[PDB]
């Protein structure tokens, strides 16, 4: 529904 | 904290292949890119030659550079890292923490490089496997005291299309040629089940499956791989020499490019094993499903 997800960043789950 | 230990060129040299000087069509034009992955336009580069390695570094290879020189993993320093929930295996705690928009990706504290999966997992039986759960930072020191550097994001394009020009992978336009599969991806419905169908539903060995032109092993699939740049979708539109010769990226930024897909990508969701694909991530963060190949200068 946006753009998909490959790299899960340390700060995105703050 | 560590000093540079002298090396020879043979010994930098060893298992890497000589990229010679040349140009080539770096970027993509599938109309189904995001356009958010900048993964436009395609453009002509000139690069300086340049030494990459055959393989991702291992498991290993990574352990004999903490043991020479005791550096600590942002990981470790941090106490935990991301793991893909199909490979927490049941009772490890786990942070109540969610990636959003990819609620698949878990925070387990105490994962880290040799306990991939979090406490109670080990990677004995993973010695050729790359090393994941190194963060950018990781992968640069290593890299300085193997006397070596990450590749830019044109020399790790141009390495992975294997001297080939404007191929959708590595080795062709198919994704599994006479059937063949050719990269460690997904298979199945993602994120729910895997089929392993190419034989891995994690990490496979470096070596796995074949080469490319170049001699490369897995620069698609397997695990994303840190490159030098920062990431920008639109730097390299601009049309100058900074760009289009030796082109470094954009001189600052927030977050680091990582190349290649990895086990986890499908074409249903990302379709980000093609080698023109791109994204990037913080230079602290680490996950189950990145790593990085070294590069360096002859
Ligand atoms: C949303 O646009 C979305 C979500 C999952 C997979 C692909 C896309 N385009
Ligand atoms: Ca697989
Ligand atoms: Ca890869
Ligand atoms: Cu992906």
């Amino acid at each position: 529904a946006t753009t998909p997800l490959c790299g899960p960043s340390r700060a995105s789950i703050l | 904290d560590f000093d540079i230990p002298r090396r020879s060129p043979q010994e930098i040299a060893k298992g890497m292949v000589a990229i010679p000087g040349g140009t080539f069509r770096m970027g993509g034009e599938d109309p189904d890119a995001f356009p958010e992955d900048g993964e436009g336009p395609v453009r002509t580069v000139r690069l300086s030659p340049f030494l990459i390695d055959r393989y991702a570094v291992s498991n290993r290879q990574f352990a004999a550079f903490v043991k020479a020189t005791g550096y600590v993993t942002d990981a470790e320093r941090y106490g935990w890292s991301f793991v893909f929930h199909a490979h927490v295996a049941p009772g490890t705690p786990v942070m109540d923490a969610v990636v959003p928009e990819a609620p698949w990706w878990v925070a387990v504290p105490g994962a880290y490089w040799k306990a991939p999966e979090g406490p109670g997992s080990s990677i004995t039986d993973r010695p050729n496997h790359p090393v994941v759960h190194v963060s950018w930072n990781d992968a640069v020191a290593y890299a300085t005291w193997a006397g070596k550097r990450l590749p830019t994001e044109a020399e790790w394009e141009m390495a992975a299309r294997g001297g080939l020009d404007q191929a959708r992978y590595p080795w062709g336009n198919e994704l599994t040629p006479r059937g063949r599969h050719r990269c460690n991806i997904w298979q199945g419905t993602f994120p729910v089940h895997d089929t392993g169908e190419d034989g891995y539903t994690g990490t496979a060995p470096v070596n796995a499956f074949a080469p490319n032109g170049y001699g490369l092993y897995n620069v698609a699939g397997n695990v994303w791989e840190w490159c030098a740049d920062w990431w920008s979708a639109d730097w390299h539109a601009t049309e100058s020499p900074a760009t289009r010769i030796d082109p470094r990226g954009p001189e600052t930024g927030t977050a680091r490019v990582t190349k290649g897909g990895s086990f986890l990508c499908h074409e249903s969701y990302c379709n980000r094993y093609r080698v023109a694909a791109r994204t990037c991530n913080t230079p602290d963060s680490s996950a189950a499903h990145t790593g990085f190949r070294c590069a360096a200068d002859p």
